[PDB]
C-alpha cells in the first residue's frame, strides 16, 4: 500500500497552537504547528545574535520614520520659506475681506494650528496621499507627455486647418484641515480646485461642488498639496505660504517600501479586458448558503 | 484548513528554487473586520532578510539606493524602481470560513488530530487560513528576520501588519 | 554606613517628628530595609509615607 | 482622560445637538407631521440610521 | 535556600512598576 | 501687521454662504477664541539605565554570595 | 408594599446634607470583605446614631456598602428597622432581577451562552453597571481598554493586600497598569449591580446624581499623618485636646457622625484608620469594547458597541463641601452627570454653566467630554435619560427601567413573543 | 450694511511687526531638536519586549531555581 | 548549575543593555 501523504498528513494531527503578536502590538494572529510538514525533515539551524537584531530594530526603524521625516522636512520647508521672504505673505485664495481687523490674532492661531497640526501628523495624510498617484505604474510617461504637451510651441495655420484637433482645468487636490476652536484635525481630505476666472485666484469646492467654506472659518487652517507637488498653506483670510516638498534627503527603495501604490492582478469576476465596468466583487459571505 | 496541506506540499517541492518555509496561519476578529474579510481579495507576504532591503533585489547593491531627487519625469526611477517593487511580493495561498467556529473543534470536525497540553479552545466569528513562506538562505536561519503581511480589498487599499522571526519561532524552533 | 541612608530617607523623604525615632517603632525598623534597597521616588514622599501607614495599620489588629 | 475632563472645559463652545437627541422633543402626535426634520433618519424599528 | 532568587523575583517587578 | 491691499477703496458685499467666502468675525468671537487657544495648552531613562546598573553591581554581589557553598 | 423603603431612598439621596465621611468611606472598602469587616462597629454606630439625629438613611450611594451591610450586619447590631429597610432594598433587587428576565422560558444555554442573556440586557455579561468595582467573571467576547489597547492580555493586572507593596503606589496614578482585587463579580452580583447602578439609582434621583473620583493618595497623607495614629497603643483631658490630638480636617467630619457616648472621638478616628491597607488606586475611567451577542450579530457585525465605566470611584448625590481640594468629578454617562454637582465641585464646569445656562438640564443634554460623546455606540441611549428625567418616584419607574431593556435580537423576539407580551 | 474688499493676487499680508515673528523663530528653533516622534514607537516596543524579556527572566528565575 | 546560572544572568543582563 502506497499509503498518501494526505492520511499521515490528518491521522498525524497537529502539534500545538501558538499565537503572536506583530511589533506595533496591534494584531496577534495564531500560528498552528503540523507535526508532519517537511519543517522538521529539513533539520534547520537556527540562531540570534543581538547585533543582528539591534540592525533589524534600525532598519524597521527607517521603515516607520520615513513617513514622519517627510513631514519634518515639510515642517522645515514652511518656516524656511517664512523666515525667507520676511513674513511678507500673499494671497493666493479667493476670499474677500475686510480692512478694520484684528490680524495679530491671527498669526498667534496660526502658529497655534501649526503646532497642532505637527503634534496630529500621521502616515494617512496630504503629502503622502498625494505621492501615492505620483508612484505608479504611467506615471513617467503620464509626466513626460503632460511636460511635452505643455512644453509644445506655437502651432502654424497648417495643424489648425487640417490637422487633427487640439485639447484638465480643475485638479484633484489633497487636504490636511486643522481647527482649534475644538482641537479637531482632519487627515485625509480631497478638494476639487481651479481657478476663478475673474481674478487669479483659487476656488475650493467639494466633489459634489459645495464650495468648501471652511476658508470663512476662523480658525482653521489647511495645508493643501497638488498632484505635481505644489505646496499651500492657508490661514483664514485667503492668504497662504507656497513651496515645493523636498524628499530629496530620501532613499528611493524605502518610498517605494513603505506605500507604493497597490496594482492588482486576475481573479474571478474580473474583465480580462482592460478597463470595464466590472461586475459585483465575488463577496463570499456568511449570510447566504455559500454554494 | 484545506489550503494549509496544499501549501505545505507546494513549499515542499519549491523548496530548492526557494528555500521558503511554511508558515500556516489563522486570522480572526482581532485582525480584520468581518466587512473587511468578507471582500478579502488576496494575500501577500515578502521574507525581507535580517539586517537589509528584502528577498526580491540583488544581495550586495542595487539602483534603488539612490535619492529620489524631486523630479517630474522619473519621479522615482521610472518604471523599474516599479517593477522591484512587484517582484519583490509573492503571493500566498487563500482561504476565508465566513461563519463563527472554534478552531479544535472544527479541526476535530475534519479529520485532524489536535493533541494540544491543555484545553486553549478559541473562539471566532470568521476564520481566514492564510499560509505564508518565510526564507532560510543557508539551512541555517537568523532570528533577525521579518515578515510583512499584505491585505488587499478590491478597491486597491491595503493593510500591513510587520513581525520578526524571532517571536514566531521562539518556542517551536526550541521544541526541536 | 546604613545610618546615613536611613536617616536620608527618613528626615528628607518621610519627614518625621524626631519623638518617634528607628528605636521605639519596629515596623518602621523593619521596612527601612525594604526602602533603602529602593533608590527613586525620593521625590515622591507620598507614596513612601503611605506605605508607613499602611504598615502601621495592618500591624495593629487583632488578626 | 480623568484629568482632561476639566481640561475639556477649558473651551467656551458648545458642542452642536446629536440627532438622537433631536428625536426625543416631539410629541406623540406631531412626529409624523413634516414640522419634524429628522423623518430622515427614521428608517428602521431595529437601526439609528 | 531559594528565597534568594525570589527576592530578585520580586525586584524585577518592582522595577517594573516603577520605570514603566 | 494689518495687511496691504492692491484696491484701494472698500467694496460692499451682498453675497450668500453658498457664494463666495468672506472672513466677518465679530471682536468678541475672535477674542474668546484666542482665549480657547491659548488655555488649552528623557533623562528618566538615563536613570533607570544607572539604577539597572545598580541593579548589577546588586546582581554581581548575588553572584559572588551564591558560588560560596 | 415596598413604598417605605423607597420613599426612605428618595430622601435620603436627595438631601443634600449626606455624610461626607461615607463617600470617602467607600473607596477605603471597593466592597472587600475583609476590608468590610474592619469597619464593623464603626458602619454599626454610623447608621444607628446618624438616623437617630437625622431621619435621612445612609450609604444609598456605594452599591457595595448595600449588599455586604445587609448581609454582614445581619447578627442583631442594629435595630431591626434598619435591617429591614436594607433587607428591603435588596429584596427589591431580587424582585426586579426576576422580572427582568422570563423564568418560564430559560432553560438551557444556548451557543455557549445562557437564555436570559438574549432576552433581556439586563442579564448579559456585556453590559457593564457604571461605577464597577471588581472585574466579572465573564470576559470572553470583551474587550477592556485602558490607554490605547485591549488588556485582554491577562498580565497587566496584580494586587496584594498588607504587603507594603509601594510601587504600585507609586505608579498609582498611572494608567497602562491596573490593579484588580483579584476576586471575580459572579453573574448573579452582576446582574444585581447592573440593576442598582441602571434602574434603581437615576429613577430614584431623576438624573441628578453624578460620579467624582477622590484623589486619595494625598488625601490619606494628611489625614492620618498625625503622631496620634503614627505613635498608636497596640487621655481625654478635653474634647478639644483630642480635636488637635487628631487635627481639625477629621474634626470636621466625625464629630457627629460616629461619636457614640461611649466610644470617644479618637477611638473612633482608630476604627477608622484600622483599614487603610486596603488602599486601591486613583480613580481611572475604563473603556468596555463590546461586539455584539450572536443573536445580533447577525447584522452589523463590523460594529463594536462602546460602553465606558467607572473603577474604582464613587457615585455621589450631594456636592462633597470638605472635601473639595481632593476630589474630581467625573461625568461619563447619561446617567450620573449632573451640572450642579459638578460645578460645585469644579470651577472651569461652573464658568462653562454660567456661561452656557440652558446646558444646567439633567434629561442628558448637558455635554459630555469628546471620550464621552459617543451617543451612537452606548447601549443607553437618549430615550433612557429622557424617561428618566420626568420618571416618578415609584417601584414601577424602577421596573419600567428595567423592562426598557428587553434585546431586539430573533431570540429575544421569540422569547418575549411566546409568553404573549 | 457691509463693507468689505474683493480679493486679488497683489494684496499683501505683512509680516506682524516683528513682534510675534520672534516667537515663531523661537518655536522653530526649539524644536528643531527634541521629539521627532519617530523613536516614540521604537521606545513603545523596546519598552514592550523589555518588559517581555524582564517578564521571561522572571520565570526562568522562578523555575530554573526549582 | 550555580556557575552557569550566574553567568547566564550576567551575560543576558549583557544583552539587556542593547534594547536601550
Amino acid at each position: 500500500d502506497e499509503v498518501a501523504r494526505t492520511d499521515e498528513w490528518k491521522g498525524a494531527g497537529v502539534s500545538r497552537l501558538r499565537e503572536v503578536w506583530d511589533v506595533q502590538h496591534r494584531v496577534r494572529l495564531r500560528v498552528l504547528w503540523y507535526v508532519n510538514s517537511f519543517w522538521r525533515s529539513r533539520e534547520l539551524s537556527y540562531d540570534d545574535h543581538e547585533v543582528e537584531l539591534y540592525r533589524a530594530l534600525d532598519a524597521y526603524r527607517a521603515r516607520i520614520a520615513v513617513e514622519y521625516v517627510l513631514i519634518r522636512a515639510v515642517r522645515d520647508e514652511i518656516y524656511a520659506v517664512l523666515r525667507r521672504d520676511g513674513g511678507a505673505l500673499p494671497q493666493r485664495f479667493a476670499c474677500h475681506v475686510s480692512r478694520n481687523m484684528s490680524w495679530r490674532v491671527v498669526w498667534e492661531l496660526c502658529r497655534h494650528a501649526l503646532a497642532l497640526w505637527m503634534d496630529w501628523a500621521d502616515v494617512r495624510s496630504c503629502i503622502i496621499k498625494a505621492l501615492t498617484p505620483r508612484l505608479s505604474r504611467g506615471a513617467a510617461a503620464a509626466a513626460q507627455r503632460a511636460r511635452r504637451q505643455r512644453e509644445r510651441s506655437a502651432p502654424k495655420p497648417q495643424e489648425l486647418l487640417f490637422g487633427p484637433r487640439n485639447e484638465p482645468a480643475e485638479q484633484t487636490w489633497y487636504a490636511d484641515v486643522v481647527r482649534c476652536v475644538r482641537a479637531q484635525v482632519d487627515l485625509g481630505v480631497e478638494v476639487r480646485a481651479a481657478r476663478c476666472p475673474r481674478t487669479g485666484l483659487w476656488i475650493v469646492r467639494d466633489r459634489r461642488g459645495r464650495l468648501r467654506r471652511w476658508l470663512s472659518q476662523p480658525e482653521v487652517c489647511v495645508l493643501y498639496v497638488t498632484p505635481d507637488l505644489d505646496f499651500y498653506w492657508v490661514l483664514p483670510g485667503g492668504f497662504a505660504v507656497s513651496s515645493r516638498v523636498t524628499l530629496h534627503g530620501l532613499a528611493q527603495r524605502a518610498l517605494r517600501d513603505r506605500f507604493q501604490n497597490f496594482e492588482a492582478v486576475l481573479a474571478r469576476g474580473m474583465h480580462v479586458e482592460a478597463g470595464r465596468q466590472e461586475p459585483e466583487t465575488p463577496r463570499v459571505s456568511g449570510r447566504r448558503l455559500p454554494f | 484548513m484545506e489550503t494549509h496541506l496544499y501549501s505545505d506540499l507546494a513549499f515542499e517541492a519549491r523548496f530548492a528554487d526557494d528555500e521558503q518555509l511554511p508558515l500556516h496561519l489563522v486570522l480572526d476578529q482581532e485582525v480584520l473586520s468581518n466587512e473587511e474579510a468578507e471582500t478579502l481579495r488576496y494575500v501577500y507576504y515578502r521574507n525581507v532578510d535580517s539586517a537589509g532591503r528584502s528577498t526580491g533585489r540583488a544581495p550586495g547593491g542595487d539602483e534603488d539606493d539612490a535619492p529620489a531627487s524631486d523630479d517630474a519625469e522619473d519621479a522615482v526611477g521610472g518604471d523599474r524602481a516599479f517593477d522591484r517593487e512587484r517582484r519583490t511580493w509573492q503571493r500566498a495561498c487563500f482561504r476565508v470560513l465566513p461563519r463563527p467556529l472554534e478552531l479544535l473543534d472544527y479541526l476535530r470536525q475534519s479529520g485532524l488530530t489536535v493533541t494540544l497540553e491543555k484545553e486553549q479552545r478559541v473562539r471566532m466569528f470568521y476564520a481566514v487560513f492564510t499560509t505564508l513562506g518565510l526564507r532560510c538562505p543557508d539551512n541555517r536561519l537568523s532570528g533577525a528576520q521579518t515578515l510583512h503581511l499584505r491585505l488587499v480589498w478590491p478597491d486597491g487599499s491595503y493593510r500591513d501588519w510587520e513581525f520578526l522571526a524571532r517571536d514566531l519561532l521562539r518556542e517551536e524552533m526550541e521544541a526541536n | 554606613k546604613r545610618d546615613e541612608k536611613h536617616r536620608h530617607v527618613v528626615n528628607v523623604v518621610l519627614e518625621l517628628p524626631t519623638e518617634i525615632s528607628e528605636a521605639t517603632h519596629p515596623v518602621l525598623a523593619t521596612m527601612l530595609s525594604k526602602y533603602t534597597r529602593m533608590s527613586s521616588l525620593f521625590n515622591d514622599k507620598c507614596a513612601f509615607k503611605l506605605d508607613l501607614l499602611r504598615m502601621v495599620a495592618v500591624s495593629r489588629t487583632r488578626r | 482622560a480623568a484629568r482632561r475632563i476639566p481640561h475639556f472645559y477649558r473651551v467656551r463652545r458648545e458642542v452642536p445637538r446629536t440627532v438622537n437627541e433631536m428625536k426625543q422633543d416631539f410629541v406623540v402626535t406631531d412626529f409624523y407631521k413634516v414640522g419634524n426634520i429628522t423623518l430622515y433618519t427614521e428608517l428602521h424599528p431595529f437601526f439609528d440610521f | 535556600l531559594r528565597q534568594l532568587a525570589q527576592s530578585v523575583q520580586d525586584t524585577i517587578q518592582h522595577m517594573r512598576f516603577l520605570y514603566l | 501687521s494689518l495687511l496691504h491691499t492692491f484696491w484701494r477703496l472698500p467694496v460692499a458685499v451682498f453675497f450668500e454662504p453658498h457664494e463666495e467666502n468672506v472672513l466677518r468675525c465679530p471682536e468678541r468671537v475672535l477674542r474668546r477664541l484666542l482665549e480657547d487657544a491659548a488655555v488649552t495648552m528623557d533623562r528618566v531613562r538615563k536613570r533607570y539605565l544607572r539604577q539597572e546598573l545598580r541593579d548589577l553591581g546588586h546582581r554581581v554581589q548575588t553572584y559572588c554570595e551564591d558560588l560560596e557553598g | 408594599d415596598y413604598e417605605e423603603t423607597l420613599r426612605l431612598f428618595k430622601t435620603t439621596v436627595t438631601s443634600p446634607n449626606y455624610p461626607e465621611l461615607c463617600y470617602l468611606v467607600d473607596v477605603l472598602v471597593h466592597g472587600n470583605v475583609d476590608a468590610f469587616l474592619l469597619i464593623r462597629t464603626f458602619v454599626a454606630r454610623c447608621i444607628v446614631n446618624m438616623f437617630h439625629t437625622r431621619q435621612l438613611l445612609v450609604f444609598a450611594h456605594s452599591y457595595a456598602l448595600v449588599t455586604l451591610i445587609a448581609e454582614h450586619l445581619a447578627d442583631g447590631a442594629l435595630p431591626p428597622q434598619l435591617l429591614f429597610h436594607y433587607r428591603n432594598l435588596v429584596a427589591v433587587l431580587r424582585l426586579v432581577t426576576r422580572i427582568s428576565a422570563l423564568p418560564g422560558l430559560n432553560n438551557g444555554q444556548l451557543a455557549e451562552e445562557p437564555l436570559s442573556a438574549y432576552v433581556n440586557a439586563l442579564h448579559d455579561h456585556r453590559l457593564w453597571p457604571p461605577f464597577v468595582t471588581h472585574l466579572p467573571r465573564n470576559m470572553e467576547g470583551v474587550q477592556v481598554v485602558a490607554d490605547r489597547q485591549p488588556l485582554n492580555p491577562a498580565n497587566i493586572e496584580a494586587r496584594h493586600h498588607g504587603v507594603s507593596d509601594v510601587p504600585r503606589l507609586g505608579a498609582m496614578d498611572a494608567d497602562e497598569p491596573l490593579f484588580v482585587d483579584d476576586y471575580r463579580a459572579t453573574d448573579d452580583e452582576w446582574t444585581l449591580q447592573k440593576v442598582f447602578y441602571l434602574c434603581l439609582m437615576p429613577a430614584m434621583t431623576n438624573n441628578r446624581a453624578c460620579g467624582l473620583g477622590l484623589n486619595l493618595k494625598t488625601l490619606l497623607v494628611d489625614l492620618f499623618y498625625r503622631p496620634a495614629f503614627l505613635l498608636m497603643p497596640a487621655p481625654e483631658d478635653s474634647i478639644a485636646a483630642q480635636r488637635q490630638a487628631v487635627g481639625e480636617m477629621l474634626t470636621e467630619l466625625v464629630e457627629d457622625v460616629a461619636t457614640d457616648a461611649h466610644t470617644p472621638l479618637l477611638q473612633a478616628c482608630r476604627e477608622l484608620f484600622l483599614a487603610v491597607q486596603f488602599v486601591g488606586e486613583h480613580v481611572k475611567v475604563l473603556e468596555v469594547r463590546a461586539p455584539l451577542d450572536h443573536a445580533q450579530r447577525q447584522g452589523l457585525p463590523d460594529f463594536i458597541s462602546r460602553q465606558h465605566v467607572l473603577y474604582n470611584g464613587c457615585c455621589v448625590v450631594t456636592a462633597p463641601k470638605t472635601l473639595i481640594e481632593y476630589s474630581l468629578p467625573v461625568p461619563f454617562h447619561r446617567f450620573y452627570s449632573n451640572p450642579t454637582i459638578c460645578a460645585a465641585l469644579s470651577d472651569d464646569i461652573k464658568r462653562y454653566v454660567t456661561e452656557f445656562p440652558h446646558y444646567h438640564r439633567h434629561d442628558g443634554g448637558f455635554p459630555l467630554p469628546t471620550a464621552f460623546a459617543h451617543e451612537y455606540h452606548n447601549w443607553l441611549r437618549s430615550p433612557f435619560s429622557r424617561y428618566s428625567a420626568t420618571c416618578p418616584n415609584v417601584l414601577h419607574s424602577v421596573m419600567t427601567l428595567a423592562a426598557m431593556l428587553y434585546k431586539i435580537s430573533p431570540v429575544s423576539l421569540v422569547l418575549q413573543t411566546k409568553a404573549h407580551i
